[PDB]
C-alpha cells in the first residue's frame, strides 16, 4: 500500500527536509569510523512516504499516548538509518528493527544528528560499509536515511556517555 | 523489543560528554514512528 512521492527541489518541503539533514551534520568521536569523513551530503533525492495504514496506525497510538500525557504527544521529527529501510516504509517499523544491544536496551532508536543515524545506514557500526566496495566511508554509493515523525509521550531521561 | 520504563513512553539519551552531540531517543513500539521522508544521498569527501 506504500506509495512514494518525489518532491521538486523547489519546494519549501524538499528544502526545509535538507536542511535539516544537513545543519545535523556533526563530527562523532571515532573519527568517522562507522560512518565515514564528511561535513555535509550531497542530497540525490526526497520522497514522501504515503500509506494509509500505517499511518493510521502511527496516529491511533498518537491519541493514546497523548491521553496518558495530559494531551501531549511530544512529537518529534528524528532521523533513522538502517539496512531494512525498505521493510520499513512498505510494512511499518516493528521488533525486527530494533536495536537488541542499544544503551537504551532493545528498541527502536531515533537521532537529532542525521549524522549519528548515517553511522547506521549500513548496519551496527557501519558494518562492512557499503555493499559494492566495502567501504564505510564510500563517497559513490547512494545511501538512504528516514526522516520520521515520532511519538515520545512522557520520555525518561537518561543522562549518560 | 523491552519496555518503556514504567509510567514512560520513551527514553531520551541526553548527551553527558560531547558537548557538541544532539538527543538520541528509543520508543519500544513500532506504532510510535511513521517514516515519513525516505531521503537518498551520498555524503561528500571534505576539501
Ligand atoms: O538511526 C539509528 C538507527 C539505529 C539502528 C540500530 C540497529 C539496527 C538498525 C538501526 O541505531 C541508532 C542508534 C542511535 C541513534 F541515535 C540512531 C540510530
Ligand atoms: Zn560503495
Amino acid at each position: 500500500g506504500t506509495i512514494l512521492i518525489d518532491l521538486s527541489p523547489d519546494d519549501k518541503e524538499f528544502q526545509s527536509v535538507e536542511e535539516e539533514m544537513q545543519s545535523t551534520v556533526r563530527e562523532h568521536r571515532d573519527g568517522g569510523h562507522a560512518g565515514g569523513i564528511f561535513n555535509r551530503y550531497n542530497i540525490l533525492k526526497i520522497q514522501k512516504v504515503c500509506n494509509k495504514k500505517l499511518w493510521e496506525r502511527y496516529t491511533h497510538r498518537r491519541k493514546e499516548v497523548s491521553e496518558e500525557n495530559h494531551n501531549h504527544a511530544n512529537e518529534r521529527m528524528l532521523f533513522h538509518g538502517s539496512p531494512f529501510v525498505n521493510a520499513i516504509i512498505h510494512k511499518g517499523f516493528d521488533e525486527r528493527h530494533a536495536y537488541i544491544g542499544g544503551m537504551f536496551g532493545a528498541g527502536i532508536y531515533f537521532a537529532e544528528n542525521s549524522s549519528k543515524s548515517n553511522q547506521y545506514v549500513y548496519g551496527i557500526g557501519g558494518g562492512t560499509g557499503c555493499p559494492v566496495h566495502k567501504d564505510r566511508s564510500c563517497y559513490i554509493c547512494h545511501r538512504q536515511l528516514l526522516f520520521c515523525r515520532v511519538t515520545l509521550g512522557k520520555s525518561f531521561l537518561q543522562f549518560s556517555a | 523489543m523491552a519496555h518503556s520504563p514504567p509510567g514512560h513512553h520513551s527514553v531520551t539519551g541526553r548527551p553527558s560528554v560531547n558537548g557538541l552531540a544532539l538527543a538520541e531517543y528509543v520508543i519500544y513500539r513500532g506504532e510510535q514512528a511513521y517514516p515519513e521522508y525516505l531521503i537518498t544521498y551520498q555524503i561528500m569527501r571534505p576539501e
